């Protein structure tokens, strides 16, 4: 992260598209170096649905500058989530902000 | 406001510090702006350059 | 073929050029590790062991 | 091709009293083309004096 | 007199903490604290001994850029978590084999390697990776190698088997150096001086060990000087 | 070794003049059987050259004289075969 | 000579008011650099210089 | 080994005179030229012994700033020209007095002083000062102490006047360090050192001295 910054790089890593944001709230079931597996919520089920979300993570994948495009999960096995929280931290992010 | 945070953390006031050359072991004559910068890596290697 | 060629090919009958190698190779101040590779066949063309 | 120890002693004995000419974009005068007498370095960036 | 100098003596260790310690050398004269401060800076920043991770080979896996199942930290995280490894190494051996074996769910620390007595962990709370299903296992070799200096991977000489990964070795164990040179009461006189050199360093060199081979160092370089000829 | 090209220029008058002579000179000490007239302290025929031409040894005229005086000896030994 | 170059010789040459060292006299140049190693005067003092 | 390290193996010794020398030595690890550089210089110019004129006499003259007639320098040039003095006081004695005693016209110079043979003048050729006037008379008692390194006037603050103490022979001395290389290690590092003394001592003898007294200093340890 930078020491000295704006406060508007959580909007652009959010807005961005590189990391994983979370599409509904609930507990993070699993996570590993390449999938989350999220738990949904009692009050966000859509009826007759299987009730996780499941979040697969871009690994050293090729740019169109020849850089890395890597997202590291920042998340533990059993941490509550909330919708618009951030998962998986992509290429130059850290903890959802720009780096 | 940053005076009153360098003075929280018990730094001086006006962010310079008594540096020592690492040859000699000799403080320099005057107080050098010490601190910390976001410094990044540009895209213009030189690997890919010469 | 020149002729000294020729005599070099009859002192030592090497001679195997019925194919030409032009293999991709890593660029020169290039060094790195192999981590994806990707296999494109044609339909109708015998697919190899990898 | 292999780089062997005593290539780098031909090359440092080649271009001891070669010299080398050095310029840069734009050349507005003549002064924007040199000549130097190369040294050998660790490196890829070109050393220049100030 | 004048033409006798006064013989430094080491005096006190203070290990304020595994990785932190004092030493105190007394008496100087004047001037010469400044001087030896400063030679022993440099030399024990730059050339003293160490053991480092050099090899690191984990089952299952190719090369740095991939996952494993079960364990959140990418290959290169762990190499990077190793890096950070405090390894110390009995004398006459260069060359060790450590093991990590782990199965179910929790942080794998430096306390968890399996090594045969001739090697001591000074960090067993370092985290190298973290495990987060009850399924997942992790089984790696790590080679612990003595040096001196920076060695990075590129730099080595070259068969290698594709899954052993090559780790950036820093061996020097010292981290940090401040010397400061105060007034030191001996007999009568008020002009001998007194050097304390602050070590902070990853636990695995002593501090008196350290002074030892520094100044060992510096007199075996002054020693062309001592003998100075045309050679 | 030698920099700093101004002795030569003083012996000569003209930079141009200077790398010509020197060249010939050069060119006769690396692809003739010329030997240098001045000890070659490990340096390149360009700066024997030029060194020689600081002594004042080497000049236009003397190159001149001395390749007169090899097309002078070449016939004569010619007529003599 | 630009940027550091003219910094650094501005600095030295420059004159200090009571400076450590000042109405020393020297024999030269060597003694002023001996009494400047010597932490004995300042680079801005005032001193007599043969 | 990891306890190697590397030795210099080329040592020139070049003299350009009887009290100017260039010593060379490569290769040396890398950084271990500013090292050795900066503690030699600071033996060499702090921590030397030797000996030099520290206290002078002048009859009629009381003050460092009082005028005497006859003599065509000031009494701080005469003083200055006294801490150029390259003196050898044999071993056994920290303090001996020497005097110096001339009327005339002309310069006098240090081969005029007489001592007690404990005393030997390096440079008789020194100029102390000047007398104008055939009247003119200069009487002068000079004090030499054994010390160590450049203690000055100030540092040590009847009719004494004190003179700048040049105990160490060292006159001048700059180290250069520059980039050596051994096979493919191009960073290794090669130690010039411009030396200059008084006369009392060769360069290669003081340079061989300061590393003795360096390399005694740490006995306890190695």
């Amino acid at each position: 992260k930078p020491l000295v910054g704006t406060g508007i790089e959580r909007n652009v890593a959010v807005d961005s598209g590189v990391t994983a944001v979370a599409k509904r709230g609930g507990v993070i079931q699993s996570v590993d170096a390449s999938r989350i597996v999220v738990k949904v919520n009692e009050e966000e089920l859509i009826p007759g649905e299987a009730g996780i979300d499941i979040y697969n993570l871009t690994k050293y994948t090729r740019s169109n500058q020849n850089t890395c495009i890597n997202q590291r999960p920042c998340v533990m096995p059993g941490e509550p989530v909330a919708r618009g929280d951030v998962l998986a931290d992509g290429p130059s992010t850290d903890l959802g902000e720009l780096a | 406001s940053i005076k009153a945070m360098l003075e929280l953390a018990d730094l001086p006031a006006s962010g310079q510090l008594t540096l020592f050359d690492g040859r000699t072991g000799d403080a320099f004559e005057r107080p050098v702006t010490v601190g910390y910068m976001y410094m990044l890596k540009l895209n213009h290697l030189v690997d890919d350059k010469m | 073929l020149t002729p000294e060629e020729k005599l070099l090919r009859a002192i030592f009958g090497e001679k195997a050029s019925d194919v030409k190698d032009t293999s991709l190779r890593v660029p020169n101040s290039v060094a790195g590790t192999v981590i994806d590779v990707q296999v494109f066949t044609r339909d109708g063309v015998e697919k190899d062991k990898r | 091709e292999r780089e062997e120890a005593v290539v780098w002693d031909i090359l440092d004995e080649v271009i001891r009293e070669h010299p080398v000419l050095l310029n840069r974009a734009p050349t507005l005068h003549r002064l924007g083309i040199q000549a130097f007498e190369p040294v050998l370095i660790e490196g890829k960036a070109i050393q220049l004096h100030p | 007199s004048v033409t006798e100098f006064l013989k430094p003596r080491l005096v006190d260790i203070e290990q304020i903490s595994t990785t932190h310690a004092k030493v105190t050398l007394e008496p100087l004269e004047r001037g010469f604290g400044h001087t030896l401060g400063n030679a022993l800076r440099r030399i024990l920043l730059s050339s003293m001994p160490g053991c480092a991770v050099t090899e690191v080979e984990i089952e299952g896996v190719l090369h740095e850029y991939s996952t494993k199942e079960g364990v959140q930290e990418d290959i290169l995280e762990i190499l990077l978590n190793l890096k950070g490894l405090a390894v110390r190494v009995a004398e006459g051996k260069d060359e060790v084999f450590i093991t990590l074996n782990k199965s179910g769910s929790g942080p794998v620390v430096a306390g968890d390697i399996t090594h045969d007595g001739d090697v001591e962990i000074v960090n067993p709370e370092h985290v190298i990776c973290h495990l987060t299903s009850d399924n997942a296992a992790i089984a790696m070799r790590i080679k612990v190698e003595r040096g001196r200096g920076y060695v990075p991977a590129s730099a080595r000489i070259h068969e290698r088997p594709i899954g052993r990964l090559l780790v950036d070795a820093t061996f020097s164990p010292v981290d940090k150096i401040a010397y400061s040179v105060e007034a030191a009461r001996v007999e009568q006189r008020t002009d001998l001086d007194k050097l304390v050199i602050d070590m902070e360093t990853n636990g695995t060199l002593e501090p008196e060990e350290a002074i030892r081979r520094a100044a060992t160092i510096l007199a075996e370089q002054l020693d062309a000087f001592v003998d100075l000829r045309d050679v | 070794a030698r920099v700093t090209v101004q002795d030569a220029v003083e012996k000569i008058g003209n930079r141009f003049d200077l790398v010509l002579v020197a060249a010939r000179r050069a060119r006769q000490m690396q692809s003739g059987g010329k030997d240098a007239l001045v000890p070659e302290e490990n340096d390149k025929p360009t700066v024997i050259a030029l060194r020689e031409i600081e002594e004042g040894l080497i000049t236009k005229d003397v190159l001149d004289a001395r390749e007169r005086q090899e097309q002078q000896e070449q016939e004569a030994a010619e007529l003599a075969a | 000579p630009s940027q550091d170059v003219v910094l650094g010789l501005y600095y030295m040459t420059r004159e200090k008011i009571n400076a450590k060292g000042e109405g020393m006299y020297l024999t030269g140049p060597a003694e002023a650099e001996k009494a400047y190693r010597t932490k004995t005067a300042e680079l801005h003092a005032r001193v007599k210089v043969r």
